[PDB]
């Protein structure tokens, strides 16, 4: 039963890698560890390579990451769209007054679903790439939301 | 749109439409501030920035502070993103009792190497801000053994 | 030790941010019609 | 397989120390732990002192 419960946590730390390395491809957990040769014995040790080569490459490819901060104003962003625009404050006031309302596109949206009013901002949207150059790292990722 | 001015190092140039200020480490003359004795090992520790400017709300300075030495350094701390300028340091909570290595620590303070202050969209978006600024002001906390 | 909500989300992702207001009609119909607008700080990380 | 692993990782502790003291010079993994007289064992002690 251990053994079981040994490699469900090592499935999962190595999961915990992937996504902190955001390397899907990388495997470690290789499977075999509970060999019918030796009745189950050494599952351990197999266990704990793998969580050497696991800590060894997260030390080899760790990096300390720039940390940028986006402003985004929701209002200046809805105007600012190319193709389907609105303005918010009118829109949202208009809403209001009138139980109804559905204005953009899909992604790029200011509605009032049943009492509920929604209002959605596509990410891609707010090419937060362009904002520094395509050099300096290629991965770039959500830290945290504040509104 | 064009321009160059400076010697290699010491230098301010608009490349591309990206706007470059590059001050040699050496050209500051750090280990003149405190005497020959005190130690011989003086290093840098943390560099911020800050940049005196009238900014308007919800618009985030873009600024990157790079060294371009060839000191053998930790991976990604030779480089940090400014985005308010007060005070900025890079990081989202600064910590001097960290556990890894702060960008441009261990840097020897007399360095042949440049640090450079880049504002990219500088012709471009970035344009008001770059006019509304005033100067560029690095506070470089260093340590001596 | 855990995870912050949004965290390891790609800047670049084609996934739509939602702000819903409930009672919108109702409760919070005074305070929706003060609101000026709304403000998103996202802190990202590039490497 | 392991002894690879923390051979790498005695190395690159061994650096961060030449990094905190700012010299080069000082060297303590010195090679040898792998052993052929002893088919390996001791490695762990000797990386140890």
């Amino acid at each position: 039963q251990f053994f079981d419960l040994t490699q469900s946590f090592c499935l999962m730390a190595q999961e915990a890698l992937r996504r902190e390395l955001t390397d899907n491809g990388v495997t470690f957990i290789r499977g075999g560890a509970w060999n019918g040769t030796t009745a189950g014995l050494m599952a351990g040790e197999t266990l704990l390579l793998n969580l050497a080569e696991m800590e060894k490459v997260w030390l080899e490819r760790d990096e300390r990451a720039l940390e940028v901060t986006r402003t985004v104003s929701l209002a200046q962003f809805y105007q600012a769209l190319s193709s389907d625009n609105f303005n918010l404050t009118e829109k949202l006031t208009q809403f209001l007054r009138e139980g109804k309302g559905n204005v953009g596109a899909s992604g790029n949206e200011l509605k009032l679903s049943n009492r509920q009013i929604e209002a959605s901002v596509r990410l891609s949207d707010l090419k937060i790439f362009s904002d520094y150059p395509e050099s300096l790292g290629n991965t770039r990722q959500l830290k945290q939301v504040s509104v | 749109g064009k321009g160059n001015v400076g010697a290699s190092g010491n230098e301010l140039k608009l490349s591309n439409r990206q706007i470059e200020a590059s001050v040699r480490l050496s050209d500051l003359k750090i280990f003149s501030d405190y005497p020959e004795s005190l130690g011989n090992t003086r290093q840098l520790k943390q560099v911020s920035v800050t940049l005196p400017a009238l900014v308007g709300p919800y618009e985030d300075i873009r600024a990157v502070l790079n060294y371009g030495g060839s000191i053998v350094m930790p991976r990604g701390c030779s480089a940090i993103a400014l985005s308010h300028g007060v005070n900025d340091s890079g990081q989202f909570m600064l910590d001097f009792n960290d556990s890894r290595y702060l960008p441009f620590e261990g840097i020897s303070v007399n360095d042949s190497g440049s640090l450079t202050l880049s504002f990219p969209d500088a012709t471009d978006r970035q344009k008001a801000l770059l006019e509304s600024l005033s100067d560029i002001i690095l506070h470089i906390r260093y340590t001596i053994r």
